[PDB]
C-alpha cells in the first residue's frame, strides 16, 4: 500500500499475484517498472501481513 | 604588513600602519603574528586585529621567534635584548648586552 | 528650560526628512508612513481601473 | 456592643461555614480533584499553558 | 464540543503534541490512521494545500490516558519524543498507545507489551493499521521471553499495576533502554502497598528506583484528573548517577 | 586492593591510583604506556621526584 | 574614495567570543503536595519512618535513651528509624570520640537507606528529601537545620531535651 | 583555542594568547572605542600627562599640610585644569590624583565636545564631520580632530559658514537668509 | 572467564568470540559502564565468529517460540555444536554467556561440556551487542534488522494470541 | 505546522483575536491569566463526529 | 590530579568492625568478611551487594 501508490499498478497486481509466496517466486516484471519490481520482491520475501 | 596566504591566492590580513615597520614574524601558527613598528612590538591575529601593545621591546629592528619555548625574542637600536612568552605573557628575561 | 537652552548649532540626521510649516512649528503627515506621501501614475492607473 | 452578626452566635454553623470557605481556598491553592465524569465531556476548561511545569524537581 | 465548533491548532513545547484553542482549550495529537477514533474520542480535521491533503488530528483524553493527564499538569521534559522509540507496558487497549503512537510518528517505533490474550486482540488489530505499533503479548514481568521482539528502545512507560513495579521496570531498562535514557512511570499507590499512605508508597518507589540506576527527574501527582496516582520521569543514568 | 576497617566497612580500592578500569583503544593504550616508561627512567631529576 | 574617521582594527573587549568571559553565547512552580492541607499532611499516619542527624543521635546518648524504645515515648505509636548513607557516612566521620554513639547508629533494628549526592551534607540532604515527599518526619536538633524544617508547612519535626523527645508540628500528640 | 578539556585546562591555567598581565585589562581600547580616537598612542601620550598629574599629586603630599609654599600651589593647578576642563571640581584635591583620568581628558576633545553639545548624532559622526571640513573654533576651521577644546573655549565651537551642514540646519528651521550665503 | 558469548538476531543466531574481559571488581563504575557506548571501545572486547541465518520467516517463527519458552531449537544445537571447542565436562568448562538464566539447565542437558553464565557481567555484553547491532557484524546480516525485528515481531504476536484470520 | 501566509486573512485573524480576547466572551468561564500571542505556525481545524 | 584511589565501599559494611578477610583464590569476584559480633557475609564486589 505504501510503494506501489497507484490505483490501477496495484490492482493488476492482485490479478496476478495473490499470495506474497506467490509473488516472490514467480513473475511480475511485466507491470511494474524494475526498480520497484525488486523492492516489491523484497516485500513479499518478507512483510507484516 | 599582510598576513600573506602563498600557496592559493588567500589573504588572511591587510594592514597599513603608518609608522616604520621594520620586521615581523609568525610566532606559532599562520594565524597570530607580530609585527615590530617605529617603538613597540605589536602582536595581531589572522584578521589584522591588535591583540597586545607590548610595552617593553622599545626598539626592535630585527625580531625573531623560536618555536618550542613559544618565546618571542627582541632586541633593536637600545642594546637589551628581551625574551617574551607568547603563551602566558610574562616577560621572561631582559639582557642588557 | 529646554526652550532657552536650544544651542541652534544641533545636527540630528533627521533634519532633512522632517519638514516644517512656514509659520515655525513642525509638521507630520496624516499617514505617517514614508511612503504614502504621493501616489504614482503607475499606481493611479491601476486603482482608477479596480 | 459593636453590631456582630449572627453566625458568631454558634459555633456549629461557624465552623461549618469557616470549613467551606476554607476548602474553596484549598481548591485554588492546589487542583484537587473532584468525581471524574458521569457525562461525556472530554478536556478541561480553563485553558492550557505551556511553559508551566508543575512538577516538583528531584535534586540530587 | 459539537460538529461546526472550530478550534485553531497550535504546537505544545513538548513536540509531538499540539493544542487545540477553542473555547475552551483541548490536547490534540496527529493521527496516523484517519476517519476512526481508536476509543471514540472526538477529532479535528485540517485540510492544507500541489493537490491539497486532509490530515485528521485527535483529541487525547486525560481521564482515560494517564500521560495525557501528566502533559496539562505539566513537565520539565517528558522524554517520549518525536523520533524515538518508546517502549509501552501494560498498554491492554488502545487507551494511551495509540497517543504515544501518534506522538512518535512514522520515524520512531513504539513496543506494546502486555499479558491478557483478551485485549491484546485488540493490540493485534490496531498494530496493523498504525505500522509503528508492533505488540508483545508476551508476559511483561520476564524480559527474556521477549528479547527477539525488541531492540535498544529509547524510552520506556510503565503501566502496569502490579506490586512489583520498581523490579519489572529495572528488569526491562537493563537490556532493552539506552543509556541516558527517559524512564517514565506511572506509580499508583493502592495497587503497589494499601495499608501504607500515598507518599510513603511515592518515597519508597522512587527510592528502589534509585538503588536501580534510575535517577528521577521529577514527579507530578496529576491530581485532578485522577486521586492518588503519580507519574516519575527520569533519565537512566548506569553510570555515575551521582 | 582490599581494606577492612574498625569502622565496620569494607573498603575496596585501586591498585594504581591514576589508572582506570577502562578497556582502551590501542591508540590510548600506547600512549597510557608511554607515559609510564618515560616516567620510570625520568625518575631521577628532583621535580619529577617533587611531583611524584 | 576613503572612508571617514578610519580607525584601526583592535579587539571588541566587550565583545569578542575568544576571550573565556565571553563564551557564554520555561517557567517553573513546584505544586503542593496532595496530601497536604494548609498545614495538615493528613498522609501523616502510622508507621511512621523519621530522618536522623548527628545532633540527634549525639544528644541521645547524652541523654540516656536508646533510639527505638525511646522514640516510642513521645510520638506514643509505632515507628521505625531511617538513616541515609550520607547521614551516617558524615557521623561517622566525626571520629574516635563518638563511636559509641557510631555503634548504637548501626543496628539492624535501625533501617538504612541509599543516597545520591555529590557531597555529605546531612542538611541540605534532609531538606531535600522533605521537600520532594513531604511524607516523612524528621529527628533534629540544631537551630539552624530546625529552623529551615520549620519553614515548610506539614513536616513534623521532633528534637529532644531533658530526658525524653517532643514533636513540634504533629496533630496527635497525645 | 580548542575549548581545552579538564585535565589539560588545569596544567595550563596560566595560558592566553588574547590576555596577558602587561595589557592592563584592555583600557586601551576600552576607553579608545567609547571615546573615537584614531591613531594607537594618543591614549598613551595621555597617560604620561595623566601620569604626571598624579606624580605631582602624591609628590604635593610629602610637604607638611600646613605649608604656605603648598598652600599656593594645588589651588593653582586645580585652577588650571579645571580651565582645561579635565577635572570640573573645585572643592577636593584627592579627585586631583583619583578623578584626573584619561577618559576625563579625552571627553575634552574635540568630537566628544561635539555630542555634550548635542551638534553630532554620534561621537563617531562627529569625527567625519570634523575631518570633511565643516568645524571651526573662532575664526578658523580645524582638521585634526585630536583637538583638546579649552573649558572657555568650549562657548566658540560652531559650524563653518557658507556650508552644506549648516544650510540643512537652517533649512528645516525656515531661517535661510542666503544674503550671508549660509 | 566470559570467554565466549551469545546473542540471537531476530534474523539468526550468532557466536561472539571475547578477546578481553573487562575487570569485574569494578563493574559498577562510571569508566567501564559507558566502555560500551563507543564502538571503539567495545569492539575490543567482542568481535564476531559465526552467524547462521535463519532459512525463513516460518522457520524464524517458531526458532524465536522455542527460545520463548526455554528450550534449545536445532538451529540453536547446530551452531553452538560447531563453533564450542569440546573442552572438559569435569575441569574447566568452556564459560558460555547466554542472556536467558532459564537457557541454562536446556543447553548443558544438550551439550554438557559447556556452562552457562548470565551475571551482570554477561548481560552488559550482551546489552552492548545491541547497542551496536549492525555495526559489528560487519554486514553479514541476511536482511535489515529493522523490518525482521517487526516482521518476526507480528509472527510471534499473532501465534501467541491464537486469532486466525478466518 | 504550516506557516500562516497573508490570504485568507479576513477568516484567520477574527479567530485569533476572539482567541486571544476569549476571557470577555463569556462572563461565567474565567480562564488561567495568559499572554497568548498569535503563534508563527498554526493551523484551523474543525472538530467531526 | 588522576589519584583517585577511592572506588566504592561494599554494601553498608559490618557493625562492629572487620577482623578476618578472605579473597577468592579461584574466583575474581567474591570476597568472605567477619566481624566481631559473629556475623559472615559473603560479598559479591561486582554489584558491591552481599549474597547472605
Amino acid at each position: 500500500a505504501k510503494i506501489v501508490t497507484d490505483s490501477v499498478a496495484y490492482a493488476r497486481i492482485i490479478l496476478t499475484m495473490g499470495i506474497r509466496s506467490k509473488a516472490s517466486e514467480t513473475d511480475l516484471s511485466e507491470i511494474l517498472p524494475e526498480e520497484i519490481e525488486e523492492r516489491v520482491k523484497t516485500a513479499a520475501e518478507v512483510s507484516m501481513g | 604588513v599582510a598576513s600573506m596566504d602563498w600557496r592559493k591566492g588567500q589573504l588572511r590580513a591587510e594592514l597599513f600602519l603608518n609608522e616604520t615597520c621594520h620586521s615581523a614574524t609568525y610566532l606559532q601558527n599562520e594565524q597570530y603574528f607580530a609585527v615590530a613598528q617605529k617603538k613597540y612590538t605589536f602582536i595581531y591575529d589572522h584578521e589584522g586585529t591588535e591583540l597586545h601593545r607590548l610595552k617593553q621591546h622599545i626598539e626592535a629592528r630585527h625580531l625573531d621567534f623560536l618555536p618550542y619555548h613559544y618565546l618571542l625574542v627582541t632586541a633593536g637600536e637600545t642594546g637589551w635584548l628581551k625574551y617574551h612568552d607568547v603563551s602566558t605573557g610574562q616577560l621572561v628575561s631582559e639582557l642588557r648586552t | 528650560e529646554k526652550a532657552k537652552e536650544r544651542n541652534p548649532d544641533e545636527y540630528y540626521h533627521a533634519m532633512h526628512s522632517r519638514k516644517t510649516d512656514a509659520k515655525g512649528l513642525l509638521i507630520s503627515s496624516r499617514h505617517g508612513d514614508e511612503e504614502d506621501e504621493s501616489l504614482s501614475m503607475d499606481q493611479v492607473k491601476l486603482l482608477k481601473t479596480q | 456592643t459593636p453590631k456582630r452578626n449572627k453566625d458568631n452566635r454558634n459555633s456549629r454553623v461557624k465552623k461549618r461555614k469557616k470549613y467551606q470557605k476554607a476548602q474553596k481556598k484549598l481548591k485554588s491553592v492546589r487542583a484537587v480533584y473532584s468525581g471524574g465524569q458521569s457525562g461525556v465531556y472530554e478536556g478541561e476548561k480553563t485553558g492550557i499553558k505551556k511553559g508551566l511545569t508543575r512538577s516538583v524537581k528531584f535534586k540530587n | 464540543a459539537r460538529g461546526g465548533a472550530k478550534v485553531v491548532i497550535e504546537p505544545h513545547r513538548h513536540a509531538g503534541v499540539y493544542i487545540a484553542r477553542g473555547k475552551e482549550d483541548l490536547l490534540v495529537t496527529k493521527n496516523m490512521a484517519p476517519g476512526e477514533s481508536v476509543y471514540g474520542e472526538k477529532r479535528i480535521s485540517v485540510e492544507e494545500p500541489v493537490p491539497p491533503t486532509k490530515v485528521e488530528y485527535r483529541v487525547w483524553n486525560p481521564f482515560r490516558s494517564k500521560l495525557a493527564a501528566g502533559i496539562m499538569g505539566g513537565l520539565d521534559e517528558l522524554f517520549i519524543a518525536p523520533g524515538k522509540k518508546v517502549l509501552y507496558l501494560g498498554a491492554a487497549s488502545g487507551t494511551s498507545v495509540s497517543h504515544v503512537s501518534d506522538v512518535v510518528g512514522p520515524e520512531g517505533v513504539v513496543y506494546a507489551v502486555e499479558f491478557s490474550h483478551r485485549p491484546g486482540r485488540e493490540l493485534i488489530s490496531m498494530a496493523k493499521k498504525r505500522p509503528n505499533i508492533i505488540p508483545i503479548i508476551e508476559d511483561a514481568r520476564h524480559p527474556q521471553k521477549y528479547r527477539m521482539l525488541i531492540g535498544m528502545v529509547d524510552c520506556v512507560f510503565a503501566d502496569v499495576a502490579q506490586p512489583d513495579q520498581a523490579r519489572i521496570i529495572a528488569l526491562n531498562s537493563h537490556m532493552f533502554l539506552k543509556d541516558q535514557g527517559g524512564v517514565v512511570i506511572s506509580i499508583k499507590a493502592n495497587c503497589i502497598d494499601s495499608t501504607v499512605d500515598a507518599e510513603t508508597v511515592f518515597a519508597r518507589e522512587v527510592q528502589k528506583l534509585r538503588e536501580e540506576r534510575i535517577k528521577p527527574l521529577e514527579q507530578l501527582t496529576l491530581e485532578p484528573y485522577e486521586r492518588d496516582h503519580c507519574i516519575v520521569v527520569g533519565r537512566y543514568m548506569r553510570s555515575g548517577l551521582k | 586492593i582490599i581494606s577492612g576497617s574498625d569502622d565496620g566497612n569494607v573498603r575496596l580500592w585501586r591498585s594504581k591510583a591514576w589508572e582506570r578500569s577502562n578497556v582502551k583503544t590501542t591508540r590510548e593504550k600506547n600512549k597510557l604506556e608511554y607515559d609510564e616508561k618515560l616516567k620510570e627512567r625520568f625518575r631521577h631529576m628532583p621535580e619529577i621526584k617533587r611531583i611524584s | 574614495t576613503r572612508k571617514f574617521g578610519l580607525v584601526k582594527r583592535t579587539l571588541n573587549t566587550k565583545k569578542d567570543q575568544r576571550l573565556k568571559k565571553n563564551q557564554e553565547n520555561t517557567r517553573n512552580i513546584p505544586q503542593v503536595s496532595s496530601a497536604l492541607f494548609f498545614q495538615y499532611n493528613q498522609a501523616i499516619k502510622p508507621p511512621y519512618q523519621v530522618l536522623i542527624d548527628t545532633n540527634f543521635i549525639n544528644f541521645s546518648i547524652q541523654k540516656k535513651v536508646d533510639i527505638v524504645r525511646g522514640m516510642m515515648d513521645c510520638l506514643l505509636a509505632k515507628c521505625n528509624p531511617l538513616i541515609t548513607d550520607c547521614v551516617m557516612a558524615e557521623l561517622e566521620k566525626l571520629g574516635p570520640k563518638y563511636r559509641i554513639a557510631l555503634k548504637l547508629a548501626r543496628d539492624p533494628r535501625i533501617k538504612r537507606l541509599s543516597c545520591s549526592h555529590k557531597g555529605t551534607y546531612a542538611d541540605d540532604c534532609l531538606v531535600h528529601r522533605v521537600l520532594q515527599h513531604k511524607c516523612y518526619i524528621v529527628a533534629t536538633n540544631d537551630a539552624g537545620l530546625k529552623q529551615r524544617i520549620r519553614k515548610i508547612p506539614g513536616i513534623p519535626l521532633m528534637s529532644v531535651g531533658g530526658h525524653a523527645y517532643v514533636i513540634e508540628k504533629l496533630p496527635d500528640v497525645f | 583555542v580548542r575549548k581545552l578539556k579538564h585535565h589539560e585546562q588545569k596544567l595550563l591555567k596560566k595560558v592566553d594568547f588574547l590576555e596577558w598581565k602587561q595589557d592592563q585589562g584592555h583600557r586601551d581600547t576600552q576607553v579608545m572605542r567609547t571615546y573615537h580616537i584614531q591613531n594607537r598612542e594618543d591614549y598613551h601620550k595621555y597617560n604620561r600627562i595623566c601620569g604626571d598629574i598624579r606624580r605631582l599629586a602624591n609628590k604635593l603630599s610629602l610637604l607638611p599640610p600646613t605649608d604656605p609654599f603648598r598652600r599656593k600651589h594645588e589651588q593653582l593647578l586645580l585652577d588650571k585644569l579645571y580651565a582645561m576642563g579635565v577635572l570640573t571640581t573645585k572643592s577636593k584635591i584627592s579627585d586631583l590624583e583619583n578623578k584626573v583620568t584619561v577618559s576625563a581628558i579625552c571627553r575634552r576633545r574635540l568630537p566628544v565636545i561635539m555630542h555634550r553639545l548635542k551638534m553630532a548624532e554620534t561621537i563617531q559622526d562627529a569625527v567625519k564631520f570634523i575631518e570633511q571640513g565643516h568645524v571651526r573654533v573662532g575664526p578658523n576651521l580645524i582638521n585634526d580632530p585630536a583637538y583638546l577644546v579649552t573649558r572657555n573655549m568650549e562657548d566658540y565651537v560652531t559650524w563653518v559658514d557658507n556650508s552644506k551642514i549648516k544650510k540643512t540646519l537652517l533649512r528645516y528651521r525656515n531661517q535661510i537668509d542666503d544674503f550671508d550665503f549660509s | 572467564p566470559i570467554e565466549y558469548l551469545l546473542f540471537e538476531e531476530p534474523t539468526g543466531y550468532a557466536v561472539f568470540k571475547v578477546k578481553l574481559q573487562q575487570d569485574d571488581i569494578g563493574s559498577r563504575l562510571k569508566e567501564v559502564q559507558e566502555q560500551i557506548n563507543d564502538f571503539g571501545a567495545f569492539t575490543k572486547l567482542i568481535e564476531l565468529v559465526s552467524f547462521a541465518p535463519f532459512k525463513g520467516a516460518a522457520e524464524a517463527l517458531e526458532n524465536a517460540n522455542d527460545i520463548s519458552e526455554g528450550l534449545v531449537s536445532e538451529s540453536l544445537k547446530a551452531i553452538l555444536d560447531l563453533n564450542l571447542p569440546k573442552a572438559s565436562s569435569k575441569k574447566k568448562n568452556i564459560t558460555l554467556a547466554i542472556s536467558d538464566k532459564n537457557l541454562g539447565p536446556s543447553i548443558k542437558e544438550e551439550f554438557p561440556y559447556v556452562d552457562c553464565i548470565s551475571n551482570e557481567l554477561a548481560q552488559d555484553l550482551i546489552r552492548g551487542v545491541r547497542l551496536h547491532g549492525e555495526k559489528l557484524f560487519k554486514g553479514l546480516q541476511s536482511g535489515d534488522l529493522e523490518r525482521a525485528q517487526l516482521g518476526l515481531g507480528h509472527a510471534y504476536s499473532r501465534a501467541k494470541v491464537k486469532f486466525s484470520v478466518q | 505546522l504550516p506557516k500562516p501566509d497573508d490570504n485568507m486573512r479576513r477568516e484567520v485573524q477574527r479567530d485569533l483575536l476572539l482567541i486571544k480576547h476569549r476571557a470577555a466572551l463569556d462572563p461565567k468561564r474565567h480562564y488561567k491569566k495568559q499572554r497568548w500571542e498569535v503563534p508563527e505556525r498554526f493551523a484551523i481545524g474543525t472538530i467531526i463526529e | 590530579m588522576f589519584a583517585k584511589p577511592f572506588v566504592g565501599q561494599l554494601g553498608y559494611g559490618h557493625r562492629d568492625g572487620v577482623y578476618a578477610i578472605a579473597k577468592n583464590y579461584g574466583s575474581l569476584n567474591k570476597l568472605a568478611t567477619g566481624s566481631a559480633d559473629g556475623v559472615i557475609k559473603y560479598w559479591n564486589m561486582s554489584t558491591r551487594e552481599e549474597f547472605v
